[PDB]
């Protein structure tokens, strides 16, 4: 019901946002 | 009729507590997934 | 273990809003789901699942996937409004199945025939005359509305078999709003 | 050659001013312990 739409349905930011921050971090090259 | 609306009142209170827990879950998640989005 | 994929034809008809098995009917199509296939992956974690609607000529809401979150999420929004469609609905699922990966997986269509259909008499020529040469499997679930036993729909499995087939069975759970145990226990699958 | 104008404590990042080219933010190579490198000393920054 409400939760199943939120337990893993939705709440996917815990995977997508995790990955997305991975690439923004990886692109933090050493030089500045 | 034996119970003077005491055990039944406690059971109704437990049902209302479960309903309140559901309402709190709704309130928390409606904002948590909002923040994640 | 599982030599099969899974596609489902979740009804969406205008008649789907009715108290006949529970709250508002469809609320029960959703019911098995969480077991409508939850049981199917209760199998080796390599099964595949799908979803197909059947109103307004029917769209597709899920592409074969060993995932269930998507199918549940789409199920949440399946508002019933429109006349049921078939034949075409089944052929869309057939094509989708053909585009299945892991050729080892066999095919299966679980038809939640709820609201009445408009199919003619000799629909068999396209409904079943293929599944043999295509070695396909189709399952029929009659969400009530069993008009005169819906021999028209029963004839689909009738065309099935011919010696052996029928899949599990064309189980028409009684209009008694008991539950989905009838779609949970009854299905030995 | 290049000098160091800061060494972020507990943060491995350093800031250096080479000489005439420009400033930059640099990472400390594994071969050199951070303690051996201080503020104001001359570091052997590499190219690339």
């Amino acid at each position: 019901s409400e939760v199943l739409r939120v337990t893993h349905e939705l709440q996917a930011m815990k995977d997508k946002i995790k990955e997305n921050s991975e690439k923004i971090k990886v692109n933090k090259t050493l030089p500045y | 009729m034996a119970d003077p609306r005491d055990k039944a009142l406690q059971d109704y209170r437990k049902k209302l507590l479960e309903h309140k827990e559901i309402d709190g879950r709704l309130k928390e998640l409606r904002e948590q997934l909002k923040e994640l989005t | 273990m599982v030599l099969e994929s899974t596609m489902v034809c979740v009804d969406n008809s205008e008649y789907m809003r009715n108290g006949d098995f529970l709250p508002t009917r469809l609320q029960a199509q959703q019911d098995a789901v969480n077991i409508v296939c939850h049981s199917k992956t209760r199998s080796n974690p390599e099964n595949n699942v799908g979803l197909i609607t059947l109103a307004n000529d029917c769209e597709v809401l899920t592409t074969l996937t060993p995932d269930t979150g998507r199918i549940l999420s789409k199920l949440h929004t399946v508002q019933p409004k429109g006349k049921i469609t078939f034949c075409t609905g089944i052929r869309v699922a057939h094509l989708a199945l053909k585009h299945r990966q892991g050729k080892n997986h066999k095919m299966r269509i679980i038809a939640f025939v709820g609201s009445p259909v408009e199919d003619n008499e000799k629909d068999l020529v396209k409904l079943a005359k293929r599944l043999k040469k295509e070695k396909v499997n189709v399952d029929i679930i009659n969400f009530g509305e069993e008009e005169v036993n819906t021999e028209k729909l029963t004839a689909f499995v009738n065309t099935l078999n011919g010696k052996d087939g029928t899949g599990s069975h064309l189980v028409t759970v009684p209009p008694g709003p008991s539950l989905a145990d009838a779609l949970i226990s009854s299905p030995i699958l | 050659c290049t000098k160091i104008i800061n060494a972020d404590s507990e943060d491995p990042k350093y800031i250096i001013n080479v000489k005439q080219f420009a400033k930059f933010v640099v990472d400390l190579s594994d071969q050199v312990a951070p303690t051996d490198i201080e503020e104001g000393m001359r570091v052997g920054v590499d190219r690339n």
